[PDB]
RNA sequence: CCGAGUGUUACAGCCCCCCCGGCAGCAGCACUCGCCGAAUCCCGGGGCCGAGGGAGCGAGACCCGUCGCCGCGCUCUCCC
RNA sequence: GGCGGGUCGCGCCGUCGGGCCCGGGGGGCCACGCGCGCGUCCCCCGAAGGGGGGGACGGCGGAGAGCGCACGGGGUCGGC
RNA sequence: AGAACUGGCGCUGCGGGAUGAACCGAACGCCGGGUUAAGGCGCCCGAUGCCGACGCUCAUCAGACCCCAGAAAAGGUGUU
RNA sequence: UAGCCCUGAAAAUGGAUGGCGCUGGAGCGUCGGGCCCAUACCCGGCCGUCGCCGGCGUCGAGAGUGGACGGGAGCGGCGGCCCGGAGCCCCGCGGACGCUACGCCGCGACGAGUAGGAGGGCCGCUGCGGUGAGCCUUGAAGCCUAGGGCGCGGGCCCGG
RNA sequence: GGUUGGCCUCGGAUAGCCGGUCCCCGCCGGGGGUCCGGUGCGGAGUGCCCUUCGUCCUGGGAAACGGGGCGCGGCCGGAA
């Protein structure tokens, strides 16, 4: 007995829909953190551009 | 013949969905639905015997034996050492200077050059400095040292490869003579050929490692730890 | 006269406390709020110990099952 | 003159709920025979009681040939 | 000395209680890894060799972990 | 009034926080993060017992969870000059192991034990009926053994 | 069995060490100004050999002791 969770394609033979669940969390935490470090930088480089 | 069309994010996964492969693939247009030799026969070539020979070779075996193991279960390619992967460590670079340890050299310093197609990261300390020729060295038994030198274009030559780096030994006798199995008085002398070549690279370290001064007299010395040098307490 | 250290009383003439009307952009954040947490959650590493145990429904296989399930990409149309 | 109890409508609430709908004016989706008629619903049209499109169907009107790989895949091998 | 309920030793190791039938954990094929229980972490002795936190207490008989192996009435400007 | 420490407070070999010791704690009281181990728990291996089984399909010709033929109507897909059709294998004569059925083979769970009861024993000693075309002076029984093994064990075998 | 050795203040901790005139013990060491340093840098979390591959060929900086030793012999120093 393989553990779930920790190799892929098990989760996938018993639960197939968590792997588009996985796909849509590793999308919305990477675009998530283009969401912040653009706009942290957007009131960093403002800051910035004041001196 | 054609590239991936689903790029990877996670090792295994795909970005583009399954339906979003109905588009991208164009599979909504090409959905399909289109539908020995053992070997010949042998001349004869002799009198009173026509009617050319059989269909036959590769025969039932001389001879079976007596007990047979049973026949492997496969379970899965767990693929041979030719075909796996090759990975450095993040400290290591072209150019990095490294620290053997487990070789007859003990710690002479060293210059890392290219990291081989057989895992075996290949190493010189310049010769005029170290006794280092271009051994292969290990990858996890030398130490990165944060010191860098730049050889980003240098040269690397195409012919040496892991057919380069081996020996060699074989049987040609089966006897217990006096002899030490007929090549094992000898020095190799495969020193013929590399002699040439080191200086085919040789000659172009030396105008990378003398522009920082005191760099020469850092590969020509060794490595030890005498009295307060603790190896946690050392940022190599 | 300057500075200090006591002591006297006094409410902006250091400041604090509480109301009455607000902006900036707010992160459980400049390691104090460390809260309680995951369908509202996942990635990458190193470290340790082990590696026990004739699957071909198909071609009448053929030297020797890189096989079943599961997720796959590629060709059986083209263009760039 | 006041409460609690059963209920009617009223706006005001929530990332409400029904995939809802309904008509018009980037992201996601295990979501695929144009050729026509088999049942529902909608859009319209001059009608006034039928033509024509859309959508969809748990049903018919249309609607097999397997090719080679890579694999977190039925308890490790090395063609180190 | 005699009972009631239930557990336990007898028949039963092991960890802990310095030592022990019966306490506290916990029940046993032979083993390799990991983790905890009751307990402990100056050194015998594995582990606090934490920059552990807050207060109390000085004995000319200090005090120091269930069963458990030494104590009361009464008293003190000894100290909070 | 109540926390600590003191007085109260005496016992016979020399003596007990277990001891050495301990006083910005190694004491008391309330607490935190770490960290150490049982034959406990979890994963993995191996042995055995128990529970429900699996094969006499060696059927390389076997494959069935619907099977046959079979004539009266039409689908594609076969082979054209739009009508329509058996091939019992064969160019290889071929395809491991196994089913002591009282034997294998698979999964799964548990394992302590005196008194006591069973089952098993290819453990042993002495004899008898059978059986080994057994064994031996070219050396049996016995005994010894720093010799080599096996069995979990009762014990056994080989060398000297 | 080991893998370089440290060749030495006294003590203080509500305090301490450095360098330094005046007037004292046979030309040094003793008492006071004053000046530094101080979470110890005249700092055993420090220090010195050093991690010394060897050698040649050759040039710049440092150098007037040469330094091992069978030395040759002399000298006093240090008894817990
Ligand atoms: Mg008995």
């Amino acid at each position: 007995k393989k553990n779930p969770l920790k190799n892929l394609r098990i989760m996938l033979k018993l639960n197939p829909y968590a792997k588009t669940m996985r796909r849509n969390t590793i999308l919305r935490q990477a675009r998530n953190h283009k969401l912040r470090v653009d706009k942290a930088a957007a009131a960093a480089a403002a800051l910035q551009a004041k001196s | 013949p054609h590239c991936s069309r689903n790029p990877v994010l996670v090792r295994g996964i795909g970005r583009y969905s399954r339906s979003a492969m109905y588009s991208r693939k164009a599979m909504y247009k090409r959905k399909y639905s289109a539908a020995v030799l053992a070997t010949v026969t042998k001349p004869v070539g002799g009198d009173k015997n026509g009617g050319t020979r059989v269909v036959k070779l590769r025969k039932m075996p001389r001879y079976y034996p007596t007990e047979d193991v049973p026949r492997k279960l496969l379970s899965h390619g767990k693929k041979p050492f030719s075909q796996h992967v090759r990975k450095l460590r993040a400290s290591i670079t072209p150019g990095t200077i490294l620290i053997i340890l487990t070789g007859r050299h003990r710690g002479k310093r060293v210059v890392f050059l290219k990291q081989l197609a057989s895992g075996l990261l290949l190493v010189t300390g310049p010769l005029v400095l170290n006794r280092v020729p271009l051994r292969r060295t290990h990858q996890k038994f030398v130490i990165a040292t944060s010191t860098k030198i730049d050889i980003s274009n240098v040269k690397i030559p195409k012919h040496l490869t892991d057919a380069y780096f081996k020996k060699k030994k074989l049987r040609k006798p089966r006897h217990q003579e006096g002899e030490i199995f007929d090549t094992e008085k000898e020095k190799y002398e495969i020193t013929e050929q590399r002699k040439i070549d080191q200086k085919a690279v040789d000659s172009q370290i030396l105008p990378k490692i003398k522009a920082i001064p005191q760099l020469q007299g850092y590969l020509r010395s060794v490595f030890a730890l005498t009295n307060g040098i603790y190896p946690h307490k050392l940022v190599f």
